[PDB]
C-alpha cells in the first residue's frame, strides 16, 4: 500500500523528478491538518459497530426484497456475511483515511469485488447503497461539532466521502 | 511501500481489526516529525545540482582511472560522465524520498533491490558511489535533526554498497 | 446439506468407492422412519398459524416490555409485531424441514449459522425465541415418535440459543 | 449435495413456504417405493465392473477411430483413463439414484467436465455414447424380472435413464 | 519422456543452472552408444512382419485354447487373431522405440502405464504376451551389444507383465 | 520434454508406425554431427554471463526509453528482473540445443510468457530484440573458427538461430 507521502514519491519517481514545490506544499498541508484526520479515524473507529448496524437496518427498510425469503440477505448465514462485508469495507475505508491514500482500499478490498458479487448473485448496487449509508453516518460522526476543538474539517470530510464513494462505485 | 503509517495499518489488517489507539499515536508521532524531515528534503532538492556536480568531481578525483580507463563502465567519455552524474542524482533523489516517506522504503524498492546484481553485471564499483555519498554528507549543510535523518539514509545506502 | 442419505453417499465418495451394503441398509432405515417424521411435519404445517399466533402472544406475556419499550428491535409497533411473528414462523418452518430431511441440516444452514451474530447485531434477545419454542412444544399436540422427533429439533434450536 | 428430501426443503425455503400437500405427497410416494430404489442401486453397484467393461468394448467396436494409433483411447494410459472415467461417472450416477436427486452428480462429477475434455481433446460426444451404453446395460440389470418380487419399476427406470442422459448431455 | 539426454537437462533445470561438463559428457556417451542401438532398431524394423507373424503362431501353439475358446478376448475368430497380431506388433514397435530413445521411456509411457488395468479389464492373459516376447528374443537374430539392448527392453516388458 | 530421438518416436507412435528410413537416417546424421552440438553448448554456456550482459547493454543503447525513469527496466529491481529473464531464456535455449528439440524451451519457458509480459506491461517486442542480440553473440561464439578442429557447422548454426528466433517470436 501507499500512504499520501509514498504516493507522491511514487509519482515523482516514475517521472525521475525531485518533488516540486507544489508536492512539498501539499504534503506539508496534510501534516498541518493531521490532528483532524486522527479525530476522524478515532471517531469512526470507535462507532464502527453502530455505523454498520444502523446502515444495515436502513438498507433493509429501503430494500425489503433483500430480506424476503429467497433474497440475498435472507437466512442468518447470508445476513451475517452481509454484515461482515459492511464491516470489512468500513475497516478498509478507515485505513485509507489514516493513510491519506486509497491504495490500501483498492488493493486489499475493492479489487475483484464486483466480480465476486457477480458470481454470487449479490446485487452490487445494494452494496453500494449500504456503503453510502455508512458514509453519511461516518461523516456525521467524524464531523460532530461537540466535544472537540472547533475548526473547519470540510476538506477532510470531502476526502472521506471520496473514499466511501470510490468503494460504492467499485461494486455498483 | 513500508512507511510508519503503512506499518501501523498493516498490523491492524494482519489481525483483521480496526486501528488501535497506539497505532493512531504512532501516526501522530510521524506527523510531528514529518515537518523537519520534509524541510530537509526540500533543502537537498533546492541544492541538488550543486551536490550532484560536486559529488561526481569528488569521485573522479578519488579514482582518476575512472576518467581515462577504456570501457563503457567508466567515465572516460561524455556518455560515461553523463551516466555517472545521472546515477549520483538517483541516489540523492532517493535520499529525499526517504525523508518525505519517513523511512528507507523508497530507497529499498527503487534502488537497493537488485543493486548488487546491477553493479556486478555492469562492472560498476560500489566504492565510486560510497565516495559520492560521503561528499554529499560533507556538503549538504544540513544541521540538527535534518542532518541526523539525511545522514541516516546516506549511511544506509553506504551500508547497502558495503 | 447433511442428511442420513447424503452422509452415506459422502462416506462412499470420500473413499472413491461404490456404496456399501451397510450404507444401503442405513438408507432403508431412513426410508422406514421417514413416514412418521413427514406425518409430524404435515401436522405442524396444518396447524402453523395457530402455533405461530399463540407463541407470539406467549412471548409478549412472558416479557411485557417487548410490547412497550421504544426501539425497532421490540414489538412496540405493528411493524415490530409483524417482524416477531415472521421470525417465529421461520423457526417453526425450520422444524418442519428438519423432520422432512431427517436431521438438523436445514436448521443448521438456514437459521443457526450466523444466529448469534444476527441476535447480537439486531439486539434480539435469545430468551424471546426460547419462550416461543417452549410454547410450540407445549401446544403442537404431537405424540409418540412424532413428538420425540419434533421436540428433538425444538430442543436443538433452544440449545443453539443458549 | 441434496437428496430428494433436502431438495424439496431447499425449494420451499427459497419461497419462504411450508411444504405443500403435493410436495408431502411426492416425498411419501418416493419412500413408499424405496425398496425398488434400493434394489436398483444394489444391482447396478454389484455389476459395476461388467457394465463398464462391456460398455467400453461396445464403444470401441462402434468407434474404432478411438483405438487407432493417435486416437484418444490409444496407449494403455489413455485407455485406462477412459475406463476410469466411465467407472467414475457410473459411480456418481449410482449416488444420484440413491439420493433421488442429481445434485451430487452435477456438483462432484459433471460440472466443468465438458471443458476438461475440450482442453484434452477428448471427444465428449464419444463419452456421451459410452454413458448411453452404460445406461442401457444398467437399466436391463436393475429391471431384470428374475430373482426379485414382481412389480412395476418403470417410473424408477425412467428416473435412472434421466440421470444417465443428464451425464451424457453434460459432455456431448 | 525420460531419456539419458532429457535426464541431464532435467538435473540442470532442477538446480536452475546451465549444463555441467559431466552432463555434456553423459550426452557424448549417449551419442556414441546410439549408433549400435539405432542399428538394432532398424534390423528389428526390417524384420518386423516375420517376427510378429511367428510370435503370434508361437502363442497359439503354446496356448491352443486361445484359438478355440469362445469370447472376444480370445483369438477364436479372424477379428481376435487380428487384435492379437496388432498387439504383438505394438510390443515390437515399443522395443524399437526404446532402442532409438536410449531407454525404457517410450514403453513406459505408451504401453506399461495402465497395462495391468487393460489386461484385467479386457481379460487378456499376461502369459500370452510373455510367450510372444520370448519368441521375438529367440528369433530376432541380433548379436553383440544390439542383443544386450534389445533383450534388455524385451526382458523389461516381461517383468512388467510378471 | 522430448529430445530429438523421443520426438521422432512420438511422431511415429501417433501414426502407429515403425520409424521410416528417413527418420533413422535423420537421427543417425544428428549423432554423426554430435561433437559440433556439444561444442556449441559448451561454448555458449561458458560465455553465458558475457552474452547476457553485452546483449543487455546493446538493447538499452538501442532502446533508451527502457532505462528512462518510468521505463520498464528503470529501478534496479526491474533491471535485475530483466537481466534474469535474459539469462533464463538463454539457459532454456542451451537445453534445446543439447536436446535437438525445442520442447523443453516451449514447455518450461515460452508457454504463457507473452501473457505474463502483457499483464506486467513489459514490452515483449523489446524482449524479442534482447533475444536476437543474444542469438547473434551466441552464434559468433559457437561458430568461432579458432581453437577447434576446422569443419562446417552451418546446419547447426541455422538450428541454433531457429531456437532463438522461436523464443523471440513467442514474446514479440
Ligand atoms: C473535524 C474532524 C472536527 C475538528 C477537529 C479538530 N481537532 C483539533 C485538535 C486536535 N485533535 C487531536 C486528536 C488526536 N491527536 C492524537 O495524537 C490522536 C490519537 C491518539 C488523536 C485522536 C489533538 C491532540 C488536537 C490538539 C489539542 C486539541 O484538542 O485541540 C482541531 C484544532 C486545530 C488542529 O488541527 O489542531 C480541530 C479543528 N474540530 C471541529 O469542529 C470538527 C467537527
Ligand atoms: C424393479 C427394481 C424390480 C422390482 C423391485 C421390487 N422390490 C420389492 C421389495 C423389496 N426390495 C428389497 C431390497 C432391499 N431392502 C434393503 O434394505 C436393501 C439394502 C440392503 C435392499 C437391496 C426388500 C427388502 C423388499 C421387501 C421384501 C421383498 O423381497 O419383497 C418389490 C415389492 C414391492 C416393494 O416396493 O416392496 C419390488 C416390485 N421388482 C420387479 O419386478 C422389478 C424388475
Ligand atoms: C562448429 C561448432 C565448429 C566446429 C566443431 C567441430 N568439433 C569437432 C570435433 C570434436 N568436438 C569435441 C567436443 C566435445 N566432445 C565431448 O564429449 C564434449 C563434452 C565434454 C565436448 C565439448 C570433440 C571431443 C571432438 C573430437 C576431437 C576433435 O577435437 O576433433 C569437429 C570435427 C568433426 C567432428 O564432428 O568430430 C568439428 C568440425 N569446428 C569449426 O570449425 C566450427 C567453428
Ligand atoms: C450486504 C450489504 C450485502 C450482501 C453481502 C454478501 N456477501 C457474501 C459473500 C462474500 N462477501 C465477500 C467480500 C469480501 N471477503 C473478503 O475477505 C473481503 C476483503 C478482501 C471482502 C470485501 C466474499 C469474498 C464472499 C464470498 C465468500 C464468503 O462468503 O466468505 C454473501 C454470501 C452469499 C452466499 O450466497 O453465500 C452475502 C449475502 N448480501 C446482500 O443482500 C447485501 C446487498
Ligand atoms: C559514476 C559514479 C561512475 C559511473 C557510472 C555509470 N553507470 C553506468 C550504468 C548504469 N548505472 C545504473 C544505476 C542505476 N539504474 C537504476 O535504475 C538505479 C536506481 C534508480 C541505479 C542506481 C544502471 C542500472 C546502469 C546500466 C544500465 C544503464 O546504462 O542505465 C554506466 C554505463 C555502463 C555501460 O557499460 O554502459 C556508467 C559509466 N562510471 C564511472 O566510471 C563513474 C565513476
Ligand atoms: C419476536 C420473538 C420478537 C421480535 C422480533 C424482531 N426481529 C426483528 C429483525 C430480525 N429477525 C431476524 C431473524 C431471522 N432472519 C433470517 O433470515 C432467519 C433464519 C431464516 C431468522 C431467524 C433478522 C435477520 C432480523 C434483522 C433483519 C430483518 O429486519 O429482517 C425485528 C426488527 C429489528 C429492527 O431493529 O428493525 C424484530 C422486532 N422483537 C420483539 O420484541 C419480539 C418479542
Ligand atoms: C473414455 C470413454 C473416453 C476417454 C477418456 C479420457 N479421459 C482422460 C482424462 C481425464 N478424465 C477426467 C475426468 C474426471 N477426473 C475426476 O476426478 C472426475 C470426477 C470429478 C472426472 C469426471 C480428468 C480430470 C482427466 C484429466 C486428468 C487425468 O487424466 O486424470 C483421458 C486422458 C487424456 C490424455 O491425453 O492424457 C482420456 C483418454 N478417451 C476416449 O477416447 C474416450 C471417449
Ligand atoms: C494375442 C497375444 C492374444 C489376444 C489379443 C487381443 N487383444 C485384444 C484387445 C486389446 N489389446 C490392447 C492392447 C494394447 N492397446 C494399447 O494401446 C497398447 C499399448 C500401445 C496395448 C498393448 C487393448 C487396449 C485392447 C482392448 C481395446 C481394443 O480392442 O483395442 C483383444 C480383443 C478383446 C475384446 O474383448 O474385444 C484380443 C483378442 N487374444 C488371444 O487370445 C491372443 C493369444
Ligand atoms: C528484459 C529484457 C526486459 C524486462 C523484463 C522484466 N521481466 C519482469 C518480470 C518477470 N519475468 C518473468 C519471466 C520468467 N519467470 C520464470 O520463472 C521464467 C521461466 C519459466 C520466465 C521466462 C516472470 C514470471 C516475471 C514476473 C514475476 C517476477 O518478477 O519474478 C520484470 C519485472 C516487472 C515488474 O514491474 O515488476 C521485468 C522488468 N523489462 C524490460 O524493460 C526488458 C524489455
Ligand atoms: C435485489 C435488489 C433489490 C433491492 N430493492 C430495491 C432497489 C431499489 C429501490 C429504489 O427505489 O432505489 C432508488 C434510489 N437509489 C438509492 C437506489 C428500492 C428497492
Ligand atoms: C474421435 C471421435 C471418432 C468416433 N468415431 C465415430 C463416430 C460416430 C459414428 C457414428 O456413426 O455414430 C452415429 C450414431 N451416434 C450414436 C453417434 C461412428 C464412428
Ligand atoms: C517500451 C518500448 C520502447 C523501446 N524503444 C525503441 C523501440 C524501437 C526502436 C527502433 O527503431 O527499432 C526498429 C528496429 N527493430 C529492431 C525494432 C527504437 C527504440
Amino acid at each position: 500500500m501507499l500512504d499520501a507521502f509514498a504516493k507522491v514519491v511514487a509519482q515523482a519517481d516514475a517521472r525521475g523528478e525531485f518533488l516540486t514545490n507544489a508536492q512539498f506544499d501539499a504534503l506539508s498541508n496534510l501534516v498541518k491538518e493531521g490532528n483532524k484526520r486522527l479525530d476522524a479515524v478515532n471517531r469512526i473507529t470507535s462507532n464502527a459497530s453502530t455505523i454498520v448496524a444502523n446502515a444495515a437496518r436502513a438498507l433493509f427498510a429501503e430494500q425489503p426484497q433483500l430480506i424476503q425469503p429467497g433474497g440475498n440477505a435472507y437466512t442468518n448465514r447470508r445476513m451475517a456475511a452481509c454484515l461482515r462485508d459492511m464491516e470489512i469495507i468500513l475497516r478498509y475505508v478507515t485505513y485509507a483515511i489514516l493513510a491519506g491514500d486509497s491504495s490500501v482500499l483498492d488493493d486489499r478490498c475493492l479489487n475483484g469485488l464486483r466480480e465476486t458479487y457477480q458470481a454470487l448473485g449479490t446485487p452490487g448496487s445494494s452494496v453500494a447503497v449500504a456503503i453510502q449509508k455508512m458514509k453519511d453516518a461516518a461523516i456525521a460522526i467524524a464531523n460532530d461539532p461537540n466535544g472537540i476543538t472547533p475548526g473547519d474539517c470540510s476538506a477532510l470530510m470531502s476526502e472521506i466521502a471520496g473514499y466511501f464513494d470510490r468503494a460504492a462505485a467499485a461494486v455498483a | 511501500m513500508k512507511t510508519p503509517i503503512t506499518e501501523a495499518i498493516a498490523a491492524a489488517d494482519t489481525q483483521g481489526r480496526f486501528l488501535s489507539n497506539t497505532e493512531l499515536q504512532a501516526v501522530d508521532g510521524r506527523f510531528k516529525r514529518a515537518v523537519a524531515s520534509m524541510e530537509a528534503a526540500r533543502a537537498l532538492t533546492n541544492n541538488a545540482q550543486s551536490l550532484i556536480d560536486g559529488a561526481a568531481q569528488a569521485v573522479y578525483q578519488k579514482f582518476p582511472y575512472t576518467t581515462t580507463m577504456q570501457g563503457s563502465q567508466y567515465a572516460s567519455t561524455p556518455e560515461g560522465k553523463a551516466k555517472c552524474a545521472r546515477d549520483i542524482g538517483y541516489y540523492l533523489r532517493m535520499v529525499t524520498y526517504c525523508l518525505v516517506a519517513g523511512g528507507t522504503g523508497p530507497m529499498d524498492e527503487y534502488l537497493i533491490a537488485g543493486l548488487s546484481e546491477i553493479n556486478s553485471t555492469f562492472d560498476l564499483s560500489p566504492s565510486w558511489y560510497i565516495e559520492a555519498l560521503k561528499y554529499i554528507k560533507a556538503n549538504h549543510g544540513l544541521t540538527g535533526q535534518a542532518a541526523v535523518e539525511a545522514n541516516a539514509y546516506i549511511d544506509y545506502a553506504i551500508n547497502a554498497l558495503s
